């Protein structure tokens, strides 16, 4: 019981810190495809 | 027969600890890596208009 | 009864084959990050030396 | 030569290629609002 | 604008019975395919396992409208050893576009889905005998698609 | 008996959380992978072009 | 014993740039949540105006320790016609119990503090673009929440 | 009566109250507490 | 300039410290006020007491 | 330039705001002080009787 | 527009000493009354281990 | 500047006077809290 929850739980907080990191890197991919070729 | 499933989902919570930090690392240096990337941006239309004007 | 048990069974079976698949998927999650760790570090060099050569050329002009 | 002032078509170039070249990117921005909306996440401009 | 619009629907599952039920409320801001008109929006269910399309259920029609109301029920069998294994693809069409480029956007839940998608199916998972309602941005059918054609 | 079913539904909505983590990472490194190409471009242009300038 | 444990960080503002830093530098004297076990600590960042929760930031782990040491530095973009409207909230949490009761102790800083952390806010704004360092009793989770559902 | 003695149980009367009224202290005590630290104050058990 | 940004520090430094001050006054009230209360029961109580000897 | 003079305006209206908050919250404070004085008074006389009707009870036994 | 707030701060000044002499008063009166509750706490232990013994 | 002054070193004499008083009175609910019921 314990062990699935204490699970659960680190994920759903690595998801949280990941989904940041997806925005952040879709920002990255924006500005790198500006200067790609211009 | 239960024994092996807690067992995986010991290994399991440990290799999340990790992912948490790897998380955080490459949370961090993209980052610091976006506003360089800013500045790249700034340096390169700084040269696109001195060009442009002459 | 007779099915119950055999359902109860199933679960079990389906539950622990669960926690085999969550190990792979951590596994390859993992070797994922490394590598995008090491792919952040060559490029992060590499934007070191465009914003380098950037500054010069604008030092040039 | 006397008609030196030869037509640099490079105009062309740059514009045939800078056009494929916004299209392709079109395209990824697409992908880019894939990844946002499967994961549930607000652009910048939200908020 | 560029955005595609959301439905709201509700699901339900019963594990002793295997019945699931997927309740269409509404749908609101849908994209117009053509300009000038306006859509006569219906909804497609397609229960799904190992990429292969098990029912196909589809709604009534709403003529000229891009805030259809629906509150449409379709139940399927499907046991407790398998509830896991399916996914639930929801896709909103114009039925004046029927034969052509149909549809507006479409998401789904289950196996594999993700953020609200997944948090809904898990909602429904975790309160049994009881229909939980949330709302869903569309996503363009290519990109789903291309999701569906990984996962089992 | 119930006990296992509502913790099958839990383990499996683990198993899904962890494979939703699983895609985050794959995707993550398939953009960085193709910004990295993206910046093997932009750095042979500069630096096709800074010993243009020099 | 009954108390919390201490946390020491450092502030700084600038207000042109209108960059606020924390450093987490480290903490002591943590009281165990369990008996015969030792905690993983770790420390969430929230910065907070008129009650709503801004950006949130989390520190690394260090497991089996009372007196970690962290240095970790994180930064909030505030304007300087904001920086006196904001709240810093300082939680020390103990990863092991991550998914039930999780926080130690917790502080603030900004907008209606008191005591030193008052004191340590007013020194960082009468010392622009300079680092303070302070020490800082933990409080208990629920007296500090309490204290923030109202001021904003 | 012949049992005249009876039971006077009001120990279990002022023992499940003063229970309570001592539950009821502990949280008064944290709130005190919570009081010194949000000024700063040490108890006189310091220095 | 400078007197004006400096300025708006202290001047948000007295609010802050008038606040502070603020709460302490209004915290005092309250721990009297509940303290009153106990009076009230202690002194029902004595009295309840003394017209018990008297 | 012209957004130095707007945030040099905003930042002295919201100074005068911060007196007045200041002559605000000086005055419920004065408010809570005197409520808390004649509080104390009357619990004041409330102990003196306290006491008085112990020292009596004492004197009973 | 600044001269209001120099007449806020004046305010403020005054009041400030008006608290001043509150909160010496609240204090002293805060001992008294502190000592005689201990005073009432010696008579309360005193019935109490007089009744206790008898 | 003399005003700003001369009135923080007003609020910050009040506030100590004001602290020693709390803890004064934290004492008095000790010792009230005490006598309420025993
Ligand atoms: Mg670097
Ligand atoms: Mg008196």
């Amino acid at each position: 019981n314990r062990r699935l929850q204490q699970t659960q739980a680190q994920v759903d907080e690595v998801v949280d810190i990941m989904r940041v990191n997806v925005d952040k890197v879709l920002e990255r991919d924006q500005k790198l495809s500006e200067l790609d070729d211009r | 027969r239960e024994n092996e499933m807690d067992e995986n989902l010991e290994q399991v919570s440990g290799i999340i600890g990790n992912l948490r930090h790897m998380a955080l690392d490459m949370g961090n240096e993209i980052d610091t890596q976006n506003r360089q990337i800013d500045r790249i941006m700034e340096k390169a239309d700084s040269n696109k208009t001195r060009i442009d004007e002459a | 009864l007779e099915e119950m048990q055999r359902r109860a069974d199933q679960l079990a079976d389906e539950s622990l084959e669960s926690t085999r698949r969550m190990l792979q998927l951590v596994e390859e999650s993992k070797d994922a990050g490394i590598r995008t760790l090491v792919m952040l570090d060559e490029q992060g060099e590499q934007l070191d030396r465009v914003e380098e050569g950037m500054n010069h050329i604008n030092q040039d002009m | 030569k006397k008609e030196e002032e030869r037509q640099e078509a490079l105009r062309q170039a740059e514009e045939e290629r800078k056009a494929k070249y916004a299209k392709m990117e079109a395209e990824r921005e697409v992908m880019r609002q894939g990844i946002r909306d499967k994961y549930g996440i607000k652009k910048k401009e939200e908020r | 604008q560029e955005k595609l619009g959301d439905i709201c629907f509700s699901l339900r599952y019963v594990p002793t019975a295997g019945k699931l039920t997927v309740v269409i409320l509404e749908a609101k801001n849908l994209k117009k395919m053509d300009v000038g008109g306006l859509s006569d929006p219906y909804v497609k269910i397609h229960l799904m396992q190992n990429g292969k399309r098990l029912k196909k259920k589809k709604t009534t029609i709403k003529k000229n409208t891009l805030n259809p109301y629906y509150n449409e029920s379709f139940s399927f069998e499907v046991p407790f050893e398998q509830i896991q294994k399916v996914q639930v693809v929801v896709t909103v069409l114009d039925y004046d576009k029927i034969g052509k480029n149909d549809a507006i956007g479409k998401v789904f839940v289950g196996y594999n889905s993700t953020g609200a998608e997944l948090r809904h199916w898990s909602d429904m998972l975790a309160n049994p005998r009881r229909p939980i309602a949330q709302w869903h941005t569309l996503q363009v059918e290519e990109e789903v698609d291309a999701m569906l054609a990984v996962k089992k | 008996l119930s006990e296992i079913e509502t913790r099958h539904s839990e383990i499996i909505k683990l198993e899904n959380s962890i494979r939703e983590l699983h895609d985050m990472f794959m995707d993550m490194a398939m953009l960085v992978e193709s910004q990295g190409e993206m910046i093997d471009r932009i750095e042979y242009n500069v630096e096709h072009a800074v010993d243009y300038v020099e």
